[PDB]
């Protein structure tokens, strides 16, 4: 019924330790772009 | 000046001990700006290769 | 075929009980089983059509 | 700068470069782009099964079969399909869920026209589960072509128009694999008109309140955060396709269709169960197919049931319990849906049948006047 | 006036407090959904109060991109909630409504 | 003219010539004692006697 | 199939090759069947 | 296809039944020969 | 379409930025990381929990009935 | 909501009336001699035939 | 005026009504709209015949005669599909024709991408005679897909990874019927882009003289001129499917 089964979970292995190895990185990309944003600083001056 | 991205800018090379600011400064409209540091920073680019 | 609460015929899709006669009883199902029109020949025979 | 002025490049900087977006949007809105990469995976898999597929009953379920064992990797094409459309409705109710929430309805041409491509797509994946044409695919063809039968005066004629017969058979199977094909480009072409009505006025936010004082371009920050968002779908539908292909799918599908009896108990894919439940909730035949309709229909209608002074339900505590309550709700349906006709789940199926109905219509509209009086306004 | 309309005033500060706008340092004129009648009103602000109302919408997307909030400090209380829009905004409606009682003569 | 160009379209979705061209059934009735319910096929749907 | 139900007294063997994914219980379900045979209960008699 | 066009239904059906085509199974599964209706194409004179 | 330069009014409010290559993505990731998401469950529970904890009673309720109304009586 | 209930818009529908009961007809007749409707089309002497 | 401000009807409004067009343009710039018209019927009698028709060799060529003798006017519908990609090659050489002898090739962008909607078409009119698995279907088909094995090196590769075999077979019958049914959607795509840098300049008129000094709106001028041209390439085609429809068809 599923001749594909031993096949499917090695590729399911492959699949893990490169999710494993991506997600961090792609997640490190993000934060570094958006930390110019994640700590910037505000002050109002109005006139008075 | 064909394009009228600024009343002004200007380049520099402030000095100091071991240090400095070398860059540009310009005065433009509110929808210019942009504009003027494309070509900006493409004639920098341009100098360096 | 023989089931439901009229001892005739059950749908278990949705839950229409159906008697000895075909003709609904409870169930959100509006009409009666449909008969073709047939005829009887001989004894051991019979047409649908 | 080229960027701006090139008239094929404009129409790209506009939308996915130089797009002003508030600087505040949460992963609820990521689901916007992982729709159209859902669309895309499915326009790609499809496209590479239709190579290798035949629309004919006597060979239509072996032909799928042949793909799974003879063509080089089809069985993951064939999963990532399956299992990419699965994905694509968990991101269409996020999606949905994430506009009631924080009130993005009120982008009226926007909204209006995302109920259209929420019914196309379920007509697209309807008619892409009874290709396969196992025991699944023609009982649940069966019971929802029926549904036509309900229309008084010309309900009959309808249905045995669209069957091409006097059943769902080798007719039927044909023009809804032509269907399948063509409606996934009627998709885009829809999506790009939800694009442009959104562009209009711009991206609600988490707060209800307007972003123009803080906006941010929308590259680098959101397309990483899309891309990182997309990496988090691949992984979602390639623990499906690898290690649970058959986890959302029905046993019954793996016996061709038989003509002549049903399974005991039919269960359509998850994504349809809440709606099922509402159809048998009513035990009459036409009043069972309208409150299904209105159950979707429900949605063009939000946008006049609007009470608050306030858009978002970040600020307003008595209406995130009523929304909660929905989602709970909906879930009781999805589990009714997903069982059979009997008791108690019946009149549980009726009680959370009102109960949606109920919160849309009465409770949630309500609640947001109190609120509003509560404020002093 | 009495005990009961204190009580009153009790769970419409609960509910403020619970409606946690005041976490982002904001007022509740400043969540107003802006329609025509809104847009209007903000037209009409003078400028303090209209450059006030800037600021304090954009420290409050600021928060809520890092999904933070101010300290118990510098939350708005309740007391202190100035509805600044509302004398603008009843014009407003007064005006439209004035036309539309026009418009069926 | 856009009449009978609709009209020709949307009759072809309607059943071929092959479709209502099914044959009728027969039955030999000795098969079938007395209790119980056989299905046939006719038309490609259940036929209940 | 006609001829499978005339050899088999009425019942028709389905064909094997998909039987685990066709049926809840996949191995777990055909392998309690095969090996799960035992007399009728007390009450229950079947045709022969 | 003859019906309506050269000869009535009921001239097409007598010759239909002329000829002698095959149908089945039956509930043995055996293959059997029966007269031709309106519905069965002309016979092939070869099988292949 | 909106453009930048064409949204709206602002004044006298300044901003500070560091550039991304100067700071660090990660910083106190778990230290202030942790308590920020303590807060925030904290904040929305009670909204939320509820219904799915009412939803999960008539779950287990109407599967025991189910489960066993099947089930004989003597009678 | 009630913005469009008085003198002047009651005015308004009375002066369109007129118009709508005939759009209506080309509506109702178009969908008769489009479906080919037969329980209406009897009645009319002409076209009875076919 | 909302016909000017509503976002849908922009893009509309800018390229059928108030679009400025010259004032001078004969008959032959009525094969442009001729050409979107081809295509329409193109898709819907297409359709209609996906709807009947099975995409494998045993009754590839069965399911065709299927539909001219069983389907209502499905036989019309089929040579209405046949002629009709007749007719949309005659209204290509028109088109280019006319950019030629008028210098219309000047716009570098709509036309370099016309030249890709000229192979398109041919790719597309390819895989759409593949599928009846007619005798010249199948030779026709091999003579093409071998035009591939002279590329050096790499060409007997690509022959038989576009095969899905070592001869044109049942695998090909089923891609190129996928083919067949995509690339036409993608037709229509790269021909709104045809029209977006078009309307870029707005067109060339016969004298290759600027027509700025005297423009005249697109409606109703060049709407009833492109009806009446239409009008003329449905009796065109008409007259191919109802008194000669084998007249181009290969016995
Ligand atoms: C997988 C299924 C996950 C379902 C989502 C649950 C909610 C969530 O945490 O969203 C994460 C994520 C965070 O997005 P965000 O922009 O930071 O905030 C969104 C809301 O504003 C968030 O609303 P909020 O501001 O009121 O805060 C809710 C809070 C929710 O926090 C929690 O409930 C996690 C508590 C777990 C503690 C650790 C115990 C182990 O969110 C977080 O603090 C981030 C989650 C941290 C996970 C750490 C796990 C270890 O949001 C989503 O991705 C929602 C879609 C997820 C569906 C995936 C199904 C496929
Ligand atoms: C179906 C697919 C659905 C797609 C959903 C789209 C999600 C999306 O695009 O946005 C991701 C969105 C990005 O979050 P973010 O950029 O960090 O900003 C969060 C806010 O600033 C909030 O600031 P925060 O300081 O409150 O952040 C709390 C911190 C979570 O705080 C923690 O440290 C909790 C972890 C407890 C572990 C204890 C070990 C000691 O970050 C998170 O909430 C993300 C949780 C992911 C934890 C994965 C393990 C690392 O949230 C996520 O879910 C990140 C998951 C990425 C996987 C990383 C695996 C390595
Ligand atoms: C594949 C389909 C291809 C589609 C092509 C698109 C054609 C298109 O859209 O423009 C039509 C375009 C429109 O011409 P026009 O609007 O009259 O303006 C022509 C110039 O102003 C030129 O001014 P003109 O004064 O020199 O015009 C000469 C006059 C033709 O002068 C004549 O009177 C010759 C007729 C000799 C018959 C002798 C009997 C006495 O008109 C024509 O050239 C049209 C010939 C059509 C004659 C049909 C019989 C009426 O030319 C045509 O071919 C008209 C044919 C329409 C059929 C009418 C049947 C009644
Ligand atoms: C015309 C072209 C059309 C292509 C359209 C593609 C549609 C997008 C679907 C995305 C599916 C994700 C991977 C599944 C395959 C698999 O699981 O990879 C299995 C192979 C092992 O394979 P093996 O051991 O058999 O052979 C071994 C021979 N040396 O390694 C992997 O684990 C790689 C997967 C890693 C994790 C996925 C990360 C996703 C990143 C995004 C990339 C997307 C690119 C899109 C390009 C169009
Ligand atoms: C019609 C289809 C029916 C099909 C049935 C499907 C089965 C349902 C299964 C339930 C899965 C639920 C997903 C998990 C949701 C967790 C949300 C949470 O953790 O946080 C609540 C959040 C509050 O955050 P605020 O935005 O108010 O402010 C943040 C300040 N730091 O508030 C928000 O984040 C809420 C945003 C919207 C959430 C989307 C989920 C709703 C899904 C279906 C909705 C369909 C309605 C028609
Ligand atoms: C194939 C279907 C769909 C696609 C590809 C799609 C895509 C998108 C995208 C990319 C966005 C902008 C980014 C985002 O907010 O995530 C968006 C926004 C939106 N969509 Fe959809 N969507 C689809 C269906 C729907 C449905 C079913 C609905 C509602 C019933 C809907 C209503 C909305 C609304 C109201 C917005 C604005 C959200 C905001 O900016 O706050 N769309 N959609
Ligand atoms: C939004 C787009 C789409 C969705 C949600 C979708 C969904 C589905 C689903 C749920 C199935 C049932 C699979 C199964 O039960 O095995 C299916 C089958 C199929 N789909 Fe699609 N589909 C989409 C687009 C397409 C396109 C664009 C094509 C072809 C060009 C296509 C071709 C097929 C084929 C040939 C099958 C039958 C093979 C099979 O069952 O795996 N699909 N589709
Ligand atoms: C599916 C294919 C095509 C479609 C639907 C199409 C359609 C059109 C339309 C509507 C116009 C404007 C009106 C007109 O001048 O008739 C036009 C203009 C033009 N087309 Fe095409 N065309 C196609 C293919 C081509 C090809 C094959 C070429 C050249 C090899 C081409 C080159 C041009 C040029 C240069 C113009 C400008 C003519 C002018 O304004 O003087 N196009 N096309
Ligand atoms: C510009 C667009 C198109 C062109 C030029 C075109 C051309 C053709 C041609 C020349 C044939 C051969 C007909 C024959 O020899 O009998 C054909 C067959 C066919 N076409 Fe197309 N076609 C187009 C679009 C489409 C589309 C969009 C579909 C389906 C959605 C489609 C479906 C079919 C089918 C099923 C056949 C086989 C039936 C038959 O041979 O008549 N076509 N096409
Ligand atoms: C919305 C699509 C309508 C499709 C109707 C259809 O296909 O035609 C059937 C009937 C024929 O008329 P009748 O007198 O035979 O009557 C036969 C009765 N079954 O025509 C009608 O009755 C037209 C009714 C239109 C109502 C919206
Ligand atoms: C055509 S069989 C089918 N198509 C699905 C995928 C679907 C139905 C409706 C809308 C979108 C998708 C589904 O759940 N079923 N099953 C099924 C089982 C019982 C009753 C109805 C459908
Ligand atoms: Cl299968
Ligand atoms: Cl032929």
């Amino acid at each position: 019924a599923e001749p594909e089964h031993d096949h499917r979970k090695r590729m399911g292995l492959k699949m893990l330790l490169m999710m494993g190895l991506l997600l961090p990185l792609v997640y490190a990309m993000k934060r570094h772009k958006w930390s110019v944003l994640k700590s910037r600083k505000l002050a109002y001056r109005p006139p008075k | 000046a064909t394009n009228k991205l600024c009343q002004s800018f200007q380049t520099f090379n402030i000095c100091y001990a071991d240090t400095g600011l070398l860059g540009a400064h310009f005065v433009c409209d509110h929808m210019s700006i942009d504009d003027m540091m494309f070509v900006l920073q493409g004639q920098w680019m341009r100098l360096c290769t | 075929a023989n089931a439901g609460d009229f001892g005739g015929y059950y749908c278990p899709c949705h839950g229409s009980h159906y008697d000895a006669s075909g003709r609904i009883r409870k169930g959100p199902a509006p009409l009666n089983l449909e008969v073709p029109s047939y005829e009887f020949t001989s004894d051991d025979m019979v047409i649908v059509g | 700068n080229i960027r701006k002025s090139h008239p094929l490049m404009k129409i790209v900087n506009n939308a996915f470069i130089d797009l002003p977006a508030p600087s505040n949007i949460s992963s609820w809105w990521n689901f916007g782009s992982l729709l159209g990469i859902c669309l895309i995976l499915q326009i790609l898999t499809g496209l590479f099964l239709a190579m290798h597929y035949t629309s004919d009953t006597t060979t239509a379920f072996s032909s799928v079969t042949h793909i799974c064992r003879d063509v080089n990797y089809g069985w993951i094409i064939r999963y990532m399909h399956a299992n990419g459309a699965s994905m694509f409705f968990i991101c269409l109710y996020m999606h949905v869920g994430r506009g009631l929430y924080y009130g993005s309805y009120t982008f009226l041409e926007t909204w209006n026209i995302g109920v259209i491509l929420l019914l196309t797509v379920m007509a697209t994946a309807f008619m892409g589960y009874v290709l396969p044409w196992g025991q699944m695919s023609f009982w649940g063809a069966t019971v929802i072509t029926n549904l036509l039968s309900a229309i008084p005066y010309i309900g009959t004629n309808l249905v045995e128009w669209i069957w091409g017969g006097f059943s769902v058979d080798k007719a039927t199977l044909t023009r809804f694999f032509a269907f399948h094909f063509i409606l996934p480009f009627i998709i885009m072409a829809i999506a790009m008109v939800h694009l442009l009505f959104l562009h209009e006025t711009g991206s609600n936010n988490p707060t209800g309140i307007s972003s123009d004082v803080d906006k941010i371009p929308f590259h680098p920050y959101y397309t990483i955060k899309d891309i990182l968002g997309a990496l988090l779908l691949i992984l979602a539908l390639m623990l499906l396709v690898l290690f649970a292909p058959d986890l959302l799918g029905d046993p019954d599908n793996y016996t061709p269709a038989n003509p002549l009896n049903t399974p005991p108990h039919i269960k359509p894919e998850w994504y349809f169960l809440f709606a099922y439940a509402i159809l048998r909730s009513i035990p009459n035949k036409l009043g069972g197919v309208l409150a299904l309709a209105f159950s979707i229909l429900i949605l063009a209608l939000i946008p006049l049931l609007h009470t608050s002074k306030q858009r978002s339900m970040m600020f307003r505590p008595l209406s995130q319990c009523l929304f909660w309550a929905l989602v709970a709700d909906l879930l009781t349906l999805t589990w009714i849906g997903g069982q059979p006709v009997e008791h108690p789940y019946i009149t549980i199926g009726q009680l959370a049948s009102v109960l949606y109905f109920l919160l849309i219509l009465v409770l949630m509209p309500t609640a947001g006047t109190i609120e509003n009086k509560l404020l002093k306004w | 006036v009495s005990a009961s309309s204190r009580w009153l005033e009790g769970i419409r500060k609960w509910y403020y407090n619970a409606a946690g706008f005041n976490k982002l340092g904001l007022m509740r004129d400043d969540t107003i959904h802006e329609n025509d009648d809104v847009k209007e009103a903000i037209r009409r602000l003078p400028e303090n109060l209209y450059n006030d109302r800037v600021f304090r919408i954009k420290r409050a997307l600021d928060l809520s991109m890092r999904q933070q909030i101010l300290p118990k400090e510098q939350w708005t209380k309740y007391e202190e909630d100035k509805s600044y829009l509302e004398p603008y905004l009843k014009e407003v409606i007064r005006e439209r409504k004035e036309r539309e009682e026009w418009a069926k003569k | 003219a856009a009449k009978n160009v609709v009209s020709q379209f949307v009759s072809s979705m309607s059943a071929s010539a092959d479709v209502l061209a099914m044959s009728k059934i027969e039955i030999k009735l000795s098969d079938i004692p007395e209790g119980k319910n056989m299905a046939f096929k006719w038309r490609g749907k259940p036929l209940f006697v | 199939p006609e001829a499978a139900r005339a050899a088999n007294n009425g019942a028709l063997p389905p064909d094997l090759s998909y039987i685990v994914r066709a049926r809840h219980g996949g191995e777990d379900y055909v392998f309690s069947l095969l090996t799960g045979y035992c007399e009728p209960p007390t009450g229950v008699s079947l045709r022969e | 296809h003859l019906v309506g066009v050269c000869y009535t239904e009921d001239e097409a059906k007598a010759l239909a039944e002329e000829v002698e085509v095959q149908d089945g199974p039956n509930e043995d599964g055996e293959m059997f020969m029966r007269p031709g209706k309106l519905s069965d194409y002309f016979p092939k004179p070869y099988p292949n | 379409g909106r453009q930048f330069g064409h949204l709206t009014r602002v004044r006298h409010v300044i901003t500070y930025s560091l550039s991304p290559f100067e700071q660090r993505a990660f910083p106190h990731y778990f230290s202030k990381g942790i308590p920020n998401v303590l807060r925030r469950t904290r904040a929305c529970i009670l909204r939320v929990a509820p219904p799915f904890v009412a939803f999960y009673l008539v779950y287990t309720w109407g599967t025991q009935e189910f489960e066993k109304s099947k089930r004989k009586n003597p009678a | 909501l009630t913005r469009f209930l008085g003198p002047r818009y009651r005015q308004l529908a009375r002066n369109w009336v007129p118009t709508a009961s005939l759009w209506g007809a080309v509506g109702a007749v178009g969908l008769v001699w489009a479906t080919d409707w037969r329980l209406i089309l009897d009645w009319v002497p002409y076209i009875n035939g076919k």
